[PDB]
């Protein structure tokens, strides 16, 4: 009763309850996946068309940080955007002192340390977002997914949203089919497939698919949006597969 | 750090703490004020009666603010010390910057000012103090009597009473002080102020303190003998 | 830059010039060196122009805010001791102040106060500040009486600025008079300093010395 | 209505919910209706102005933020005063420093980011007002939806207020029509009247209680009122 | 007895309190020793029951929301 | 949220009283008893410790009697820790006045400023009121010998005698009978042991449960002396009034 | 169209509420003008208070 | 305790609802704005025959063409009068020109908004309140005589006439009949007293009433207590012709 009320007070048995509660917010959000490839990394999110009044490709939820790190999130959608600010502030701060873009493992650590503060004190609220962010630098590609607790892990692939289960089982099967790492050029196509399957869950409102990629081979380490003809080939490929 | 709101509005259109403020005043001592036409008289009863308790060095409940302003206070007595302090401060910073002593009007606003401004900040309870302010305007003869609230409101009065059992002495004053005809002299006023206190003091002259302020910085106290004399006079006449 | 003011019977006469130089170059000859602080105080402009104009408008604001606040109009002595204690704060920052604040109230009578940059604040009956501080004293003090007709007192002001204006380089332009009564200052207007010289040279018969 | 969670925005619920936000969302539906619709050369706002009784005057509901941009309030009138200042301030900051028209896209995202701070910190209420920001720049015409929650989305058309759905439904049947309206200033205003009449259910349409605002490719931000909206209607 | 006259003087009053002005003018007729309740016993009676039963708001609190 | 955890020391009750302050007046009456007696010829400041164990080094300790400066001594009732703060804050304030007027602080002043400090804890800032009361004993030229007491509320009154700590009502009635206004210093000493030997909760009044100090104008050339007696001179006057 | 967030029990509470309006006039047929006007008589709404600041 | 922060799931800040009660408790204040002279009259509600009538002030001067009448706790108002006085004079240093009447209302309304939690170094110097209304009345070139109604909400409207205080409901219903667009100064002054007489607790006298106007030539001017006693006397003649 009184451990339920409180923030940042340990339960008798030893767990924080409001970390657990903060997970709920991740499952309300829409699907998003990352796929780590041999070249770099692909990001993709399901953007729900909740009315005929929204405009197409103008209410983009994919947001870069610097010019080599893709970011898309699930949780509470204002609360996402403010962590994409925080990231920018730290990114930029590193470029002043050490004159080089920030390394991707380092980008992870400091971003995490912010989340961690809001479970240290009782006075601000534990952040209600699970994020995917990653990109390529000199060490290579890295994928990360950050949980509201303040924990990240590296991954061959990761996913988040209400349709995480349906993507997690295909993602094993894209570690079996291609055990040496598929090319990122193949993986535009493979990304679409995994959104079109995890849309039966959110089949309530029709969708619009968004991919983006950052890889050393294609885009010269510069994160971009897949657009025009390359976006048309991936759409028609996953649509005719799942029907 | 502490700024937690203590002026929680009452849904009935009030503020709980400002009622309580008025209550704490009622607990404490009594004090009466009356304005003749050339004097003011501040009497207050003193529970400093208690064999083996000095009165030379114990502080009286009527305080001197300035040469020609005097204050009397009912309510919490720990608290009284502050409003004296602030008013003294004021009285000098007025001379410094504008010249000329404080107009009694002005000093009234200013004490009133301080008590309001403790309901604004969260970190602080209201002063549970009401006061009588009296004096005579610089280079004039105009009696003035003012009284303020722990609300912060203020008004001049012909005579007033605050503290415990204020209803008895107000009801006494309605009959016995005409609004068109003040008591003529200084002795006739003082006889009238004693007679008001001797309703709630239940005789004795040792209890009550009577200070008079007149125009031209005349702040004087009546000593035990004088008090007794007046009391006795009121005794013979009343008896007869 | 001659500003003078003398107490007399009916109240105060203010009198000023209007030639305000910047260097050898004569900038402008229209500069009204009175500052109407409200309709019962008049404040002169001598010393540095910026520090003076601006800061007595700001004095004008504490007048419309003492006046509402007690509902009693500001005393002349009290107004001054505001202004003084403000510029004392900035002492040693090159701000340059020479004003007379003149008023007549019914609690103090006609009273001049002279506020100065050091913080010196003097009451007195005659003050005269600026370039024409010594010429102006001289003409004025012979002919000066505590008893005088108001009309004569206006003509005593003309002649005082006149004298400083002739001999001094930076005094010239036009003359201005004001007459403080209790009720307020009334403006007695502007006489050109080049028409005024020739009336008084002939009419009186002084300035023989001057050719023409 | 208490028990459970209804205290600060700090306390976070086992349901997944944050109550205070939802409460704040109820607030907009209290106020008076506003619609916003655009085409590629003109963006219009129509809002209903209201008065306390019939001696009282109407109330200003449409606010000109700048000569190319503006908002209209729905719900709390003290809150709208805080946030209209801050968009004056910021669009001034981009003409001083960078000499650029503050882009509608940018201006939404900045407001989102200010709202977030009020729900993370202890104390401070969530802002509880809704703004429909119209505006015209070099990217054509935009309309934005500010929810109290923080979300911004661009729409062709929307409404929010009292009995809004009556206006929202009309706007979808005709979606096909009003984007193809371009160049006729008159034809755009007059579509937007017939979109706000549906909301007026149990409410008569007055002509002096309606506030109308067009901005376009050649006209600055202009509010019509009084005689000028008695032409159209 | 204009029924508009006593209804004005009264503030916003239920009909269970507007029944009690008759009963308080009926108990004041007995004190004054009158066989008739008049328009004088109703003007006094208003003053007494409006003050009296107005003061003190039962609990003067309630709420219990937040 | 955090408002729940807030005690609200600051708030007034529906009595208008500060319930917190009344509690504090309690915590004094738990602590050992101290008695003030004014004489014309000196001031006898006398207080019986609360502590009592047989291992207490009485010679080494003061705990109830502190000097402020050379003219002014206080006797303490309450928590000793709390007190010690106030007692240093006093000592600095005494000295501050000496640097600025080369004229020792008048007794009225010093008391008034301590009283102001105390009050402030219960105005604002949700602090807990100090649990302390002092007897002030002090001498100047102005008024003569002066006695005062200040309580945790921040309100002080003068006196011709008074008692603080336990059995306050008991002490006050014993003094009401016995004190006459004329006493010497030696008779005043004898009334102090008399009033402490009845009230004592422990059976015997012993030289090592007592603290005694004097302030006498019987020091020649018009000078005042303090002296805190040793535990070995209080023993000599315990046999003098016959307590042993 | 003219209803929204009416559950089926309010809507039975509209068609009966319309045919009362027909019995008040005295009409024997309930027209399309009364079904509109019965919609405002049973909404689970009477508004808590006219707005003072929204 | 309710927060200042918290919402009532209706959508409402509990505290605003409670503030708007405090207006109604305080004493009656009528204002009628015509095209020829705004008249403000209030009931003093002298509480004892000992207390001096004229020390009490509830008609207050903001500057020399903006007069103002207050209803509610007069204390809360002491802070908000002073803020308004400064701001109007600040503008007169800064543009040498009369502050708009509408503009002055806005600055008062802005301080009214303040009552906030007082998070970080941010200055909200109140934590509570401002339970008082104003009848801010004025004259300027831009719009003729105006009259504005401030709330503690931070919400204001223009009004042709508005009553507030204890008898607001009754006064409101007589105003919707009597108000017109053809009123003269002399007719409005007598009409204010007639609507103020009905909801006055005591008999209409000048020892519990104070009248004032703002008229183009005069500016602000509160009336003499002698003038008012005469306008009382003339109301009863016209009424006793009927």
């Amino acid at each position: 009763t009184g451990y339920d009320l409180s923030n940042s007070v340990f339960s008798p048995d030893g767990r924080n309850f409001q970390v657990e509660y903060a997970v709920k917010a991740v499952e309300n959000g829409t699907t998003s996946i990352g796929i780590k490839c041999n070249d770099g990394v692909v990001f993709a999110v399901e953007k729900l068309i909740t009315s005929k009044l929204l405009v197409p490709q103008k209410n983009v939820k994919i947001q870069v940080v610097d010019r080599h790190i893709g970011c898309v999130y699930s949780g509470l959608i204002p609360d996402g955007r403010h962590l994409v600010n925080r990231g920018r502030e730290e990114a930029a701060s590193f470029k002043k002192l050490y004159k080089t873009p920030i390394p991707i493992p380092a980008f992870a650590d400091r971003l995490g340390q912010y989340v961690q503060a809001h479970t240290l004190y009782n006075s601000v609220r534990p952040f209600g977002v699970s994020t995917i962010f990653g990109g390529v630098d000199k060490n290579g590609a890295h994928l990360y997914m950050l949980e509201p607790s303040g924990s990240y892990w590296g991954y061959k692939g990761a996913a988040t949203g209400k349709g995480r289960q349906s993507a997690k089982a295909e993602l094993e099967k894209l570690v079996d089919h291609h055990p040496e790492g598929l090319s990122a050029r193949e993986a535009v196509k493979q990304a679409a497939k995994i959104i079109y399957l995890a849309h039966e869950d959110n089949k309530e409102k029709d969708f619009e698919l968004e991919i983006s990629w950052c890889s050393l081979s294609e885009t010269n380490g510069l994160h971009k949006f897949v657009k025009g003809d390359l976006l048309q080939e991936a759409i028609d490929f996953a649509q005719k597969e799942i029907n | 750090g502490y700024d937690r709101a203590l002026s929680i509005f009452s849904p009935d259109g009030h503020i709980f703490q400002v009622e309580y403020a008025l209550e704490a005043v009622k607990r404490g001592t009594c004090a009466v004020g009356v304005k003749g036409k050339n004097c003011v008289v501040l009497g207050c009863e003193r529970r400093s009666t208690l064999k083996l308790q000095d009165t030379r060095i114990t502080p009286s409940k009527v305080s001197k603010i300035d040469s020609h302003v005097v204050l009397s206070f009912s309510g919490l007595n720990a608290d009284s010390r502050i409003l004296i302090e602030k008013a003294r401060v004021e009285a000098q910073s007025h001379r410094l910057t504008l010249e000329d002593p404080v107009t009694v009007e002005y000093l009234t606003r200013y004490v009133a000012g301080v008590q309001q401004r403790y309901t604004q900040s969260g970190g602080v309870r209201p002063f549970g103090v009401s006061t009588l302010i009296a004096g005579f305007d610089p280079r004039d003869d105009e009696p003035k009597l003012y009284q303020t609230e722990p609300s912060g409101i203020y008004s001049s009065w012909s005579a007033q009473t605050i503290g415990r059992n204020s209803k008895t002495v107000r009801e006494f004053l309605e009959k016995n002080y005409d609004r068109k005809e003040p008591p003529a002299t200084v002795e006739e006023c003082v006889k009238l102020t004693v007679r008001s206190l001797l309703e709630v003091v239940q005789t004795g002259a040792k209890n009550i303190e009577i200070t008079v302020v007149k125009p031209d910085s005349d702040i004087v106290a009546l000593s035990s003998e004088e008090i007794n004399q007046y009391v006795t006079q009121i005794e013979q006449e009343k008896q007869e | 830059t001659t500003t003078l003011a003398f107490r007399f019977q009916g109240g105060i006469i203010v009198a000023v010039d209007s030639r305000a130089t910047a260097g050898n170059w004569v900038a402008s000859q229209t500069v009204k060196k009175v500052i109407e602080i409200n309709p019962f105080l008049l404040g002169t402009m001598a010393g540095g122009a910026a520090d003076c104009q601006f800061w007595e408008t700001w004095l004008g604001s504490q007048c419309r805010l003492h006046e509402l606040r007690e509902k009693e109009r500001i005393s002349v002595a009290a107004a001054s001791k505001i202004l003084s204690n403000l510029v004392y704060q900035y002492k040693g920052a090159g701000l340059s102040m020479g004003t007379m604040i003149c008023g007549y109230t019914r609690k103090e009578g006609p009273t001049i106060y002279y506020v100065d940059s050091d913080g010196t604040r003097l009451k007195g009956d005659i003050f005269c500040v600026g370039s024409g501080q010594t010429f102006a004293y001289g003409v004025l003090d012979s002919n000066y009486k505590w008893d005088l007709s108001v009309e004569d007192a206006l003509y005593l002001g003309k002649r005082s600025i006149l004298a400083a204006a002739h001999r001094d380089a930076y005094s010239g332009g036009s003359v201005n008079l004001y007459h403080v009564t209790e009720d307020g200052w009334i403006y007695h207007g502007n006489h050109d300093v080049g028409e005024l010289f020739w009336k008084v040279k002939e009419e009186e018969g002084s300035f023989n010395n001057v050719i023409g | 209505f208490r028990n459970n969670y209804d205290g600060d925005t700090v306390t976070f619920s086992p349901t997944g919910r944050l109550f205070q936000v939802e409460y704040a969302l109820e607030a907009i539906k209290q106020g008076s209706v506003t619609v916003g619709l655009r085409s590629n050369t003109h963006a219009v706002l129509v809002a209903l102005k209201r008065n306390a009784d019939e001696l009282s005057s109407y109330q200003k509901k449409i606010i000109k933020c700048d000569e190319h941009m503006g908002l209209s309030l729905a719900g709390l009138a003290p809150d709208a005063r805080v946030l209209s200042n801050y968009l004056r301030q910021q669009c001034n900051y981009s003409s001083l420093v960078f000499n650029r028209k503050l882009a509608v896209e940018r201006a939404g995202h900045l407001l989102c980011d200010k709202a977030q701070k009020n729900t993370q910190s202890y104390g401070g209420r969530p802002y509880g007002v809704g703004l429909l920001i119209i505006g015209y720049d070099k990217s054509g015409a935009h309309l934005l939806e500010f929810q109290p929650s923080g979300n911004v989305t661009e729409l062709y058309g929307t409404a929010i207020g009292a009995r809004s759905q009556g206006a929202k439904t009309y706007l979808e049947r005709t979606l096909d029509t009003f984007i193809k309206i371009d160049g006729n200033p008159d034809e755009l205003i007059k579509a937007g009247v017939e979109a706000i009449s549906q909301s007026l259910r149990d409410e008569s349409l007055t002509v002096d209680n309606l506030s109308i605002a067009i901005v376009g490719k050649d006209t600055p931000f202009t509010i019509y009122d009084g005689e000028a909206v008695a032409k159209y209607i | 007895i204009r029924w508009e006259l006593i209804s004005r003087l009264c503030p916003n009053s239920t009909g269970a309190e507007l029944r009690s002005v008759c009963t308080e003018a009926g108990m004041f007729a007995i004190r004054a020793r009158r066989k008739v309740a008049t328009e004088k016993d109703f003007l006094k009676a208003v003053d007494k029951v409006i003050s009296g039963y107005k003061k003190f708001s039962s609990t003067s609190r309630y709420m219990q929301y937040n | 949220g955090s408002r729940r955890y807030d005690s609200r020391t600051t708030i007034f009750s529906p009595e208008g009283r500060l319930y917190q302050v009344e509690y504090a007046l309690e915590s004094i009456s738990h602590a050992g008893t101290a008695i003030g007696i004014m004489a014309s010829d000196g001031i006898v400041l006398a207080a019986e410790r609360k502590v009592t164990s047989t291992l207490l080094e009485q010679d080494t300790s003061t705990e109830k009697l502190y000097k402020l400066n050379d003219k002014i001594a206080v006797a303490v009732a309450g928590l000793t820790a709390d007190a010690e703060i106030l007692i240093n804050t006093a000592r600095i304030h005494a000295q501050n006045y000496l640097k600025t007027y080369n004229e020792d602080i008048p007794v009225e002043i010093l008391v008034r400023r301590l009283s102001d400090i105390k009050q402030g804890y219960t105005q604002h800032g949700g602090l807990r009121p100090f649990g302390v009361s002092f007897i002030y004993a002090g001498y100047d030229d102005r008024y003569g010998y002066q006695l005062y007491t200040s309580n945790p509320s921040g309100n002080y009154t003068g006196w011709k005698a008074i008692s603080v700590g336990a059995n306050t009502s008991a002490a006050q009635t014993l003094l009401q009978m016995d004190y006459k206004d004329d006493m010497k210093v030696d008779d005043a000493i004898e009334l102090a042991l008399k009033t402490l030997s009845k009230t004592t909760d422990s059976s015997a009044l012993t030289y090592d449960r007592l603290e005694f100090a004097t302030i006498r104008k019987g020091a020649n050339d018009g000078e005042v002396y303090q002296k805190i007696f040793k535990p070995q001179e209080i023993k000599d006057i315990l046999v003098k009034t016959g307590i042993t | 169209r003219s209803t929204d967030e009416f559950n089926g029990a309010q809507l039975k509470a509209v068609t009966v509420e319309a045919g009362m309006i027909a019995l008040r006039n005295g009409q024997s047929s309930v027209k399309h003008e009364d079904f509109v006007e019965g919609i405002s008589e049973v909404q689970a709404r009477k508004s808590k208070s006219v707005s003072f600041y929204a | 305790d309710r927060g200042v922060s918290t919402f009532s799931p209706e959508g409402r800040l509990f505290q605003v609802e409670y503030s708007l009660e405090a207006i109604k408790l305080g004493s009656t204040a009528i204002g009628i704005a015509t095209k020829e002279g705004v008249v403000l009259g209030v009931e003093k509600r002298a509480t004892s025959p000992l207390l001096e009538s004229d020390s009490i002030e509830k008609i207050v001067e903001i500057d020399r063409h903006i007069g103002c009448a207050m209803s509610g706790l007069t204390a809360d108002a002491r802070s908000m009068i002073e803020h308004a006085r400064t701001a109007a004079v600040t503008h007169n240093l800064y543009y040498d020109e009369d502050i708009n009447v509408e503009s002055l209302t806005q600055s008062v309304c802005d301080l009214a908004l303040r009552f906030g939690e007082g998070a970080s170094g941010e200055e909200r110097l109140m934590s509570r309140p401002f339970g008082v209304a104003l009848l801010i009345a004025g004259h300027d070139a831009d719009d003729g005589y105006q009259l504005f109604h401030a709330e503690p909400s931070g919400t204001f409207y223009r009004y042709n006439a508005k009553a507030i205080g204890s008898g607001s409901e009754g006064a409101q219903a007589e105003l919707l009949n009597e108000w017109h667009s053809s009123l003269t100064l002399k007719e409005a002054e007598l009409l204010v007293l007639k609507i103020l007489k009905q909801v006055m607790e005591e008999k209409l006298d000048e020892n519990n009433a104070q009248l004032s106007c703002i008229t183009k030539q005069d500016g602000f001017k509160i009336y003499d207590n002698e003038k008012t006693a005469e306008l009382i006397k003339e109301l009863k003649e016209k009424e006793a012709a009927e």
